[PDB]
């Protein structure tokens, strides 16, 4: 076996003084991060086959008729979607001497730390796209609505933000806030400079940070929701389902063999022939957000939103844009980046060429705009995968 | 009748300590070919002969018990000793050699 | 008959019902009997280590 190994453990420098009577506990330990998605979203019964969600779709209809005017005919309709659980895993490995000594209960510590990491890997694949498996459907950062909260959280959430949900016919049922949000609640004041969300002597925490309600909706806190521009979310959290195929599972051995390199660059080692002991960890999860449009991203200051737009190689017909619900002119299937830019800046709401930016090529565009942009491809005549979505970058 | 573990073997349910099922295997006088075998299940017991190189059609008998008619005597050093350790202990083996 | 999606009529062939109207699985009525060695029948078995 090696020593001071970059992957294994061999009475490594970590364990200097492990036996000493002067070693106390970590008085500065930080509490474990739970998932929050597994706490806000509806848990669904799930299995290795995946599951089918049926939904109705048919516009069933009736007509007013005069006496003896013979009646109309109608037909219902319905559709199928399905969800398959993805799988998440890791291995950790140590010398049998390390397993015998169990210094600082490293084995027990390691089991609980990898359990948090697997929960956070699920959570960060649902709130954001980060390393997400192919089998998950949607993540909340896709949502194409944003709201600045910072100058006054009440005007931010209950008025300006809530408008963006109800205009699309979406409900508001919860809000989810990062710890970093708190100063904006404390700083939300009336014109006399008295804070809104706390009682008159200012003894206690502001009510949303007691997990109290805002405007009838419950508030959920977290240590770890914020990434990039985004400090939290609001929306219809009834639209999310998730599920799990059996418990977080540990299996252990010293008999087996591990590749310490890639499958194409193998570097095999026997666990047995070096007397290493290894732990396998697995869990298996499904997720579906039924409507990505049913949320609002929360940000401190206002921000631009970036969209990727692809026309599926369609060589005929004209699409059109709509921004905050106001329509552009119609636009050709091969329009230049400058032609798309001028067609956006022409929208009557007061957009301007210092805010709007467009880059890419014919049928393949990136757009930056201060609003909820949408597109209609029904006027194209040579393709059907034509689509628009929000994109986020480092 | 008592039978040794060199001629009868029995599976145990580790949930309940109940014997699941058991097999008796009669090696012939040569000590290398099984010349008859008997299977004890919870509901019934049944037996194959193995003259002429392959199993004959099994004879069978029910017994109506809730459980298989095999009981393990075991040596038991400890409560942890779930199958029973040999009395020729590893320290006594070492001083014999 | 009518198209497999007809606008006036709901039919068992319609794509709409494809999750429900599956054929039921059954025993293999044609399952072939397993082979056996002929040599182990005719040749006297000799006990061996």
């Amino acid at each position: 076996s090696a020593d001071h190994s970059q992957i294994a453990q061999t009475k490594d420098t970590m364990f200097t003084g492990y036996l000493d009577p002067v070693q106390a506990k970590d008085y500065f330990a930080e509490a474990e991060k739970t998932s929050i998605v597994q706490r806000v979203a509806q848990k669904i019964p799930m299995g290795a086959t995946g599951i089918v969600i049926p939904h109705w779709t048919g516009d069933v209809s009736a007509q007013w008729i005069g006496e003896g005017d013979m009646k109309p005919i109608t037909k219902g309709n319905m559709t199928k979607r399905d969800v398959h659980p993805a799988k998440i895993a890791t291995i950790f490995v140590a010398s049998a001497e390390t397993v015998r000594a169990n210094p600082a209960n490293y084995l027990g510590t390691m089991r609980t730390k990898v359990a948090t990491a697997i929960a956070m890997a699920f959570d960060n694949a649902a709130l954001h796209g980060t390393n997400a498996p192919s089998a998950f459907q949607g993540y909340l950062d896709q949502s194409n609505k944003t709201q600045s909260i910072s100058p006054n959280a009440y005007q931010g959430l209950g008025v300006s933000g809530l408008t963006k949900l109800v205009t699309d016919g979406k409900k508001w049922t919860h809000t989810l806030l990062d710890d970093t949000v708190e100063p904006v609640l404390n700083g939300s004041v009336d014109a006399n400079g008295r804070p809104l969300f706390v009682e008159s002597t200012y003894e206690s925490l502001t009510t949303p940070f007691r997990e109290g309600r805002i405007l009838g909706r419950p508030t959920i806190l977290s240590d770890h929701v914020a990434e990039g521009d985004v400090v939290g979310y609001a929306g219809d959290f009834s639209q999310i389902i998730w599920g799990q195929v059996g418990g977080l599972s540990f299996d252990v051995t010293d008999q087996a063999t591990l590749n310490l390199g890639s499958q194409e660059s193998p570097n095999f080692v026997s666990l047995w022939q070096h007397n290493l002991v290894a732990v396998r960890v697995e869990a298996e999860y499904g997720l579906l957000i039924n409507d990505v449009n049913a949320f609002v991203k929360l940000t401190f200051d206002p921000v631009l939103t970036t969209y990727a737009l692809d026309l599926d190689g369609a060589s005929a017909g004209n699409f059109t844009l709509s921004l905050d619900g106001k329509t552009s002119a119609n636009i050709a299937y091969n329009a230049s980046t400058a032609t798309v830019k001028s067609a956006i800046v022409a929208i009557d709401d007061g957009v301007s060429a210092d805010d709007v930016t467009v880059t890419g090529s014919a049928g393949d565009y990136t757009i930056t705009v201060p609003g909820t942009l949408t597109a209609d491809f029904s006027g194209l005549t040579d393709g059907e995968g034509a689509s628009i979505s929000v994109v986020s970058v480092g | 009748r008592v039978e040794p573990p060199t001629a009868l073997y029995a599976e145990v349910d580790p949930r309940t300590r109940k014997v699941l099922y058991a097999i008796r295997a009669i090696y012939g006088a040569d000590g290398n070919e099984i010349v008859s075998a008997t299977l004890y299940l919870p509901d019934t017991t049944m037996t194959w002969l193995r003259a002429e190189g392959e199993w004959e059609a099994p004879t069978s008998t029910p017994h109506g018990l809730e459980m298989v008619p095999v009981i393990p005597i075991s040596n038991r050093t400890r409560l942890s000793d779930l199958y029973g350790t040999s009395e020729i202990s590893p320290e006594l083996r070492s001083v014999t050699d | 008959g009518f198209s497999a999606d007809h606008s006036q009529i709901a039919q068992t062939k319609d794509t709409m019902f494809t999750g429900y109207l599956d054929p039921v699985q059954a025993k293999d009525y044609f399952a072939e009997a397993e082979k056996t060695s002929i040599v182990q029948r005719v040749a006297q078995k000799i006990p061996m280590g």
